[PDB]
RNA sequence: AUGUGGAACGGGGUAUUGUAAGCAGCUGCUGAGAUUAAGCCUUUGUUCCCAAGAUUUG
RNA sequence: GGAAGUCGGCAAAAUGCCACUGUCCCUAUCUACUAUCUAGCGAAACCACAGCCUGGGGAACGGGCCAGGCAAAAUCAGCGGGGCUUGUGGCAGUCAAGCGGCGACAUUGCUUUCCUAUCAUACCGAAGCAGAAUUCGGUAAGCGUUGGACCCACUAAUAGGGACUACUGAUGAAG
RNA sequence: AUCAGAAGAAAAGGUGUUAGUUCAUCUAGACAGCAGGACGGUGGCCAUGGAAGUCGGAAUCCGCUAAGGAGUGUGUAA
């Protein structure tokens, strides 16, 4: 089993955070922010 | 069997590698500063790395080679990957 | 055995859960709040369509236990600026508003009745007659300070409780520049910030509270805890008679169960429906914060469509959601 | 004929249903299974991506023909509402409040003749005739009551246990007015209904079925033209 | 007989190092003079016992994994004598067993003597005297372990010939067109070069015909290679498919090939011989044809024709030796089979997947295929409940008229 | 320490090192 | 796969592209690797390398030396052999055969122990047949009744290694 | 042989049948009783008697049955359960009697027709049992 | 330390139980009746209490 | 679920091979009493002096010595804690680096916490390692190492070893 | 000195460093680095499917020489 402390699990976790996966968190806060 | 797909971005300072050995992991590398990667047409499916600093060009050539290493297979039979062919100068 | 990460197992030195960490500030993002403060009214259960690909009940109905906490809109009553120092963050200055309501003034006394109610008299007096000192202090914050945290207090008056001392805490302000935070803070003095403008019904927040005191078994319970990855299902408005009505239910109803929430009361304010358990018993103030980190696990991204919410009688074995339906089914009583 | 598997399971008679008018496949699992069915019947009959009672075994949980489809009482109102919306008008859909809920394991039907697990209730027999518009015979295959799973049947043929006697095959074929074959599938898997799904023009079998059986089904069900 | 499952043999030095390293690492190490003599005795006996178990465990693995020449099918048994000299292999396998008991006896002896150890040193030397002896016992089989490893190395390379299934053995003179037939029939790639003895050993290849699998086992031409070919033909239920160089382009006289076929006829007895006339496009033949068993099939080796016909003839010889109106839709009669190349094939849900995120990410729109009057409402949510009552129980296409036929009635009751 | 052992030899070692050195010298003399 | 399938693959597809470079560099740097291995390693693995390097050094010295030459409780606590038997003689300590090596012939011969002649330790040991160092023992030499002297310690070695008195 | 050929994956559910428990034979293979001796897929939980549930595989001995099926411990699938278990739908289920079927390690059951109700879970996991099931609720 | 103050009852809601006596001819008054905060919700219902004492505090 | 706990039907339960049972999986809840606190009454054993810890002090290394770690009143309730050694046998002859007759390797004769010396999980190098599976070796103690009478299964694996003060909670005067 | 330093393992090993001792070539060009030659009888003889110096057994000789070993390894079925 690959452990969550793995540097490559952490590396690919990063690339998920740089797709539309995080874009749906960037403008997602902008929703409230115009209110 | 599987063609190695290469995409070039930022005038060739970042390389994207696809379909290596059938893997669907996107092997992406950022070239060291002063290194430009281009795909040459005179010879099929080979890459030209141009730069001013030998250290950065050579290390970038090393980085690409070690990214696409065959794993758990045999070097004897699965001899697939990216290898450095020639080490020369612009003129 | 027992985890060693949660010792010394001793009673929490606080009642309101302390936010020991705030999300990293990024100037590319513009200004927003990062936390909130609610009261655990109780929990119910729901029925939901599950849109998780690959899950064995993709596009199938499940049943989920949800925690309902009431969050009347918090009122911003101050701004504080922390300065980076080699010895750590240090609160440089603090600025307040003019009209600090009696709810938050009670927080400054152990006996509000016997006091002379003398809190913030000189400050408010000098606030009106000479605003240059306030301008100077805000100038200091936007010139030196790097972390801007606003005093906000909850309107415990609206809650169906017996407490009257409002709760007070420091919400950090992530977004923009330090000047932008101070402008945002100054534009929200004496105004209220609503939870609809802080959380949006689908994100995944971290819940902080103090556990229910089980007693002495060393000390057991009444510990400070932090649930992570608690997902909002529905942010309801207290003004609408549809806050417990879904699109698959209609049936005009309110989130408060038949007979009022057990040992809490009737929720008539803005509320939040989190999933699963939350620390602490009912009527204990909980803290809600945005997740410290971006994790786009599919559970944190998938949308939610509640099919039906339960308002049966939690005080026993309820079997009727609304008093109208109970009358329709049961024969006409002698009354 | 085709070799196809659901996930990594050869029993595609369990995970899907197919008639002359429609095709029901499991949900949420392999959409590759939906692609397989769509590749041969996508432009001809509807291919419904459905579930019965929150399960992927809809093939063994329903029974139907080109005319009508039946579901057990365990199916939800939501799933039944889904099926009727997706399915076209000429196909009737009904809830069979019947003794043995698994309709696929007890009833194997075509457009004209159906074979049922003798242990069914009379009202179920009446509605099957009313809905399916077929003659109902309360018989058994190879001495086994599970007609639907041990007798893969279509408009142009049928397959049964290799064990059943020759006189039994002749009796079933004559009473079915159709050629019949006592064959195997999936390398000795005797659940012919659970391994083979057949319409009057196409048929699907598990990946583990060898070529000898595939030739046999091709001959009996005459898909070559 | 898949001989690939045999563990690889160490080369003595590694064998001792692996055994000794395991004893040091897995058993205790520290002891003092002041400990009770029973504990001192128990400690060193554990090492002596442990190494014996390690040595025997390794040795038994060899003795069990290797194939017992007597108990196997005489095809592979006769193949192994020509390759490996069954006596030498049996002598090698037996020596390791004599080794296996010898280590056991020494271990039993020194454990037995160690019960009388009086001081830490005297037990120390019996343990050393032990470890030396089982070390010296093993060192004597250097030739045996090396021989077995070479035998193992070549065993894993051998192809698992199929004796039970129907087979078509091919034999003849070298470079007589047998390689071309094997390449055209079997999917295996056997190197074909003008150099003689290219078929160093047997090459097995499976082929599918008449909905059945047939194993074609090409044999070396004709000596060690000739002996292997003779043994393969000796015990193998297969049809002889000898290819005769009619055009003599193989470098051998036609009379010489006929003489070789006549000599091999004793081995070809009780078999369906084939009189393949190789290089037909490119005397003794009548005598060979007089047998009758061999079927005269012309083979145009230069023109590359007749290979399929020869295979069909051989397979046939081997087989000899051994109201319901199905209203199919009109679209079915003109349906284009989905093949990926042509764009014609309508897109499939598998392809809509890969564009839209793949497995586990793409959410199939279940509502996307309802036959409905409108494709906009195609994502609407239908009411399910209202006031204790289900919406489902009331859905009636004419329900509005039941509601109007009402309105008169209540208006009657109020009046 | 920084090591896997202690550099300060306990007085037993300061005691028996010298005598065992003395026995060594006596052995060469014999 | 059949026979030398990898050899066929090498023949028909070639070896790895940089294989010669990798092996040449590996053949280039083991000199540095050996010294790094000799200086950093500690313990048994160090000691084994210590003794094996001396093996190769002495060997290479000899092969090169050959080169210019070409150019130019009452129980028995010792092994025993078979009132007077007051002590207990275990069957474990019992010894019957000995490895007697002839002096002139220089061959270690497996000979049964006919009897014990005299034990230098004490007459009781000789009477009890206690095998010790320096004890004379008579064995049958028909296949070679002759005396011999024990050149080993049967108590420790566990084998009766003796030299013929001839 | 555990979790083998069980199609998808099983949701967690309450543990009903610990080791050394008696279940009825559910199919017409010829058996009457089964005896649990071991449970597949149990970890190193100290002093935890392995327990079975619907759709689980256990090594079983035919306590009461014809001698040919006896004398050979072999896996069996627990098809029913008496302890109350909750579906992910939320409803709580329980049957009258603990029942199990006799199955080979591959997944094909050795019976020909199973008797009575079938757990909807095991019908989902095991297509072979779903092939040979009478009524599933 | 006089107020959407607090308390004691009471009403309503929610609940647990299972139809109270008596009357009339098993049936109906009777999902009645009883209990309901002691760690349930609420109260324009009635009444009272509180606009204190002691101590320690630069 | 019904002997899987335990050397085990110990004790209850079942009545006054089958069957029952909280022995166990796995404990949970409820009742009384002790218990705690308050008013009163009120001992004795014991006592050189005292009471933090690591290493060292020839021994016996200790509570006092030495070198360090450190160290902030008063208390309340629980718990009783107090330079060895290893992986490689013995006899005989042959060399022979060399030293002063030995002679080195080699040759021939016969017979709770901690440790890593890692079982599993992570990575790594080699092997006829095609794939799968596996073998050997290296870094590695983060993390697991089971359930029943040498066995018989599960399991990824079922690796080898060492050993008054403190502790746990609760108040608390004070710059 | 990736855990330097302030008689027991001990004998040995280190492409660590610094000094010495005894031998070697060296402007007839030292060592290394490079260009080139590194031959022709001869594929010497048994040995063999195929062994041409380099799977394997004895010599292992000769013409040119400034030099080419019946051959130092890799390698090729050869």
């Amino acid at each position: 089993t690959s452990g969550p402390r793995d540097n490559n699990r952490n590396k690919w976790a990063k690339k998920h955070l740089k797709k539309g996966k995080r874009a749906k968190n960037s403008n997602f806060s902008k929703f409230l922010k115009k209110k | 069997h599987f063609p190695i797909n290469i995409n070039l971005t930022e005038n060739g300072t970042v390389v994207e590698i696809r379909n290596f050995l059938g893997e669907r992991i996107t092997r992406v590398i950022k070239c060291l500063p002063g290194v430009t990667v281009s795909i040459s047409s005179a010879v099929k499916d080979e890459i030209i790395l141009e730069g001013n600093s030998l250290e950065n060009v050579s290390q970038s050539a090393a980085n690409i080679k070690q990214i696409c290493n065959v794993r758990n297979k045999d070097i004897r039979k699965f001899l697939d990957g990216i290898y450095v062919s020639e080490r020369g100068n612009i003129e | 055995h027992g985890s060693l990460g949660f010792l010394p197992r001793k009673r929490a030195s606080r009642q309101r859960g302390k936010v020991k960490a705030f999300p990293k500030d990024d100037a590319s993002k513009p200004v927003h709040l990062t936390a909130f403060l609610g009261y655990k009214a109780g929990m119910t259960h729901i029925v939901r369509d599950l849109d998780r690909p690959g899950s064995k009940m993709h596009k199938r109905e499940i049943l989920e236990a949800v925690t309902v906490i009431e969050t009347p809109p918090m009122v911003v009553v101050g701004v504080v600026g922390y300065v980076e120092t080699p010895r750590g963050l240090r609160s440089l200055t603090t600025v307040w508003a003019e009209h600090l309501s009696e709810e938050v003034k009670r927080r400054f006394y152990k006996n509000w009745f016997k006091s002379k109610k003398k809190a913030f008299t000189k400050y408010a007096k000098k606030y009106a007659e000479s605003t240059q000192s306030i301008n100077r202090e805000l100038e200091r914050i936007k010139k030196y300070c790097s972390v801007v945290r606003v005093l906000a207090h909850t309107q415990i008056r609206k809650t169906p409780l017996a407490q009257k001392k409002a709760h007070l805490m420091e919400i950090q302000v992530n977004g923009g520049s330090v000047a932008d935070k101070v402008e945002w803070a100054r534009e929200h003095f004496e105004k209220t910030v609503d939870i609809k403008s802080t959380f949006e019904q689908n994100e995944m927040i971290d819940v902080i509270g103090v556990t229910r005191g089980k007693g002495n078994e060393g000390n057991a319970g009444y510990m400070h805890r932090t649930q992570l990855n608690s997902k909002i299902y529905r942010i309801g408005a207290g003004d609408d008679a549809k806050n417990a009505s879904t699109d698959f239910d209609a049936t005009e109803k309110r989130i408060t169960p038949m007979g009022g929430f057990v040992r809490y009361g009737v929720v008539e304010n803005d509320f939040v429906m989190l999933n699963g358990a939350t620390p602490g018993p009912v009527k204990r103030v909980l803290t809600l914060r945005k997740s410290l980190l971006t994790h786009t696990s599919r559970k944190a991204l998938e949308p939610v469509s509640l099919k039906w919410i339960d308002t049966a009688s939690k005080f026993g074995h309820g079997r009727f959601q609304t008093p109208a339906e109970a009358k329709q089914f049961l024969g006409t009583l002698k009354k | 004929a085709l070799r196809a598997q659901f996930e990594n399971s050869n029993e595609i008679g369990v995970f899907s249903n197919l008639t002359n008018s429609y095709a029901l496949v499991a949900l949420g699992g392999s959409e590759n299974f939906y692609s397989v069915f769509e590749a041969e019947l996508g432009d001809v009959v509807p291919v419904v991506h459905t579930t019965i009672g929150g399960t992927r075994i809809i093939g063994r949980l329903t029974c139907g023909n080109r005319k009508g489809l039946l579901v057990p009482s365990s199916t939800t109102d939501n799933e039944l509402q889904h099926l009727r919306n997706s399915l076209p008008d000429p196909v009737k859909i009904q809830r069979v409040d019947e003794r043995l809920s698994a309709l696929g394991n007890i009833v194997a039907c075509n457009d004209y003749v159906a074979l049922v697990h003798p242990d069914i209730e009379r009202e179920t027999e009446e509605i099957i005739a009313d809905v399916l518009d077929v003659e109902v015979f309360r018989q058994t295959v190879a001495g086994n009551v599970l007609t639907g799973s041990y007798c893969a049947l279509s408009n142009q043929g049928a397959l049964v246990h290799p064990r059943t006697s020759i006189q039994e095959q002749d009796e079933l074929s004559s009473l079915l007015q159709v050629p019949l074959v006592a064959g195997t599938i999936n390398r000795g898997s005797d659940v012919i209904g659970a391994g083979l799904v057949v319409n009057d023009w196409c048929a699907f079998a598990g990946l583990d079925t060898t070529a000898t059986e595939l030739a046999v089904c091709e001959s009996i069900f005459k898909l070559q033209d | 007989a898949v001989f690939k499952n045999i563990t690889p043999i160490p080369d003595v030095n590694t064998f001792l190092d692996v055994v000794l390293s395991r004893t040091q690492r897995k058993t205790p190490t520290v002891i003092r003079s002041g400990f009770k003599i029973s504990r001192i005795r128990g400690f060193y006996g554990r090492k002596v016992k442990f190494t014996q178990d390690t040595i025997t465990e390794k040795l038994d693995s060899i003795l069990q994994e290797f194939p017992k020449l007597n108990d196997i099918h005489p095809f592979h048994a006769d193949l192994l004598n020509i390759l490996y000299d069954r006596d030498h292999l049996k002598i090698a396998l037996s020596q390791l067993s004599t080794a296996k008991h010898l280590v056991e006896n020494v271990a039993r002896d020194y454990i037995r003597l160690l019960k009388y150890g009086d001081s830490l040193y005297r037990c120390k030397q019996l343990k050393r005297a032990a470890l030396g002896r089982m070390a010296t016992i093993i060192k004597r089989q250097k030739s045996s372990l090396e021989f077995l490893e070479q035998v193992r190395q070549h065993l894993s390379r051998l192809p698992a010939i199929d004796p039970n299934t129907r087979t078509l053995l091919v034999c003849g003179y070298p470079n007589v067109g047998k390689s071309s037939f094997m390449n055209k029939v079997t999917r295996a790639q056997v190197d074909v070069q003008p150099y003689a003895f290219t078929t160093k050993s047997l090459f097995v290849g499976h082929f599918d015909y008449k909905y059945l699998r047939w194993q074609v086992i090409d044999t070396p031409g004709i000596n060690t290679i000739e002996m292997q070919s003779i043994t393969a033909m000796a015990h193998l239920r297969s049809a002889v498919l000898y290819f005769m160089d009619l055009s003599e382009m193989c470098g051998y006289s036609v009379a010489a090939q006929v003489k070789l076929y006549h000599s091999i006829k004793p081995l070809f007895a009780n078999k369906v011989t084939i009189l393949v006339l190789n290089k037909i496009d490119a005397e003794l033949l009548q005598t060979i044809i007089d047998d009758g068993n061999v079927k005269v099939v012309q083979t145009s080796c230069v023109q590359d024709i007749g290979v399929m016909d020869v295979r069909t003839t051989a397979c046939e010889a081997l087989l000899a030796a051994r109201a319901r109106p199905a209203c199919i839709p009109d679209s079915v009669k003109t349906r284009r089979a989905y093949d990926a190349n042509d764009p014609n094939r309508r897109i499939l849900a598998r392809d809509i997947e890969a564009a839209n995120g793949g497995a586990g990410v793409y959410n199939v729109e279940l509502r996307d295929k309802y036959i409905l009057q409108d494709p906009s409402w195609k994502y609407d949510r239908m009411p399910e409940l209202l006031d204790g009552k289900n919406v489902a129980d009331f859905v009636d296409p004419e329900i509005e008229a039941k509601l109007l036929a009402l309105d008169e009635e209540e208006e009657r009751l109020e009046r | 320490s920084l090591k896997k052992k202690s550099k300060r030899r306990t007085t037993r070692l300061r005691s028996r090192i010298e005598k065992k050195a003395a026995e060594s010298k006596r052995k060469q003399k014999r | 796969p059949q026979n030398e399938y990898i050899e066929e693959s090498i023949r028909k597809h070639g070896r790895r592209f940089d294989h010669e470079e990798r092996k040449r560099k590996k053949a280039a740097r083991e000199a540095h690797d050996a010294s790094l291995y000799a200086q950093k390693t500690r313990g048994i693995k160090a000691k084994l390398y210590q003794e094996k390097r001396r093996k190769e050094k002495i060997q290479m010295k000899k092969t090169i030396k050959q080169h210019e030459e070409r150019n130019a409780k009452r129980m028995i606590t010792k092994a025993t052999f078979v009132k007077y038997e007051r002590f207990i003689r275990p069957m474990a300590l019992r010894q019957k055969k000995a490895n007697v090596t002839h002096k002139e012939l220089g061959v270690t011969m497996q000979l049964p122990i006919i009897g014990v002649k005299k034990n230098p330790q004490s007459p009781t040991y000789t009477q009890l047949g206690v095998l010790t160092k320096g004890t004379v023992i008579e064995v049958n030499v028909s296949e070679l009744g002759k005396y011999a002297q024990i050149t080993n310690n049967p108590e420790l070695d566990g084998c009766v290694n003796a030299l013929l008195l001839t | 042989r555990g979790r083998g050929a069980a199609s998808g994956t099983k949701y967690r559910m309450t543990l009903g049948l610990p080791v050394q428990a008696i279940m009825n034979c559910a199919d017409n293979s010829g058996a009457k009783n089964l005896y649990i001796v071991s449970v597949f897929g149990t970890g190193a939980r100290l002093n935890r008697l392995p327990a079975a549930s619907c759709g689980d595989m256990v090594l079983a001995t035919v306590k009461k049955g014809k001698p040919d099926l006896r004398k050979k411990i072999m896996p069996a699938i627990v098809v029913r359960q008496r302890k109350a278990w909750r579906r992910k739908d939320g409803v709580y289920l329980y049957f009258e009697d603990n029942a199990g079927v006799i199955v080979n390690p591959k997944g094909e059951m050795k019976g020909s027709a199973i008797t009575g109700p079938v757990a909807k879970e095991c019908a989902d996991l095991w297509p072979r049992i779903a092939s040979n099931a009478g009524t599933v609720v």
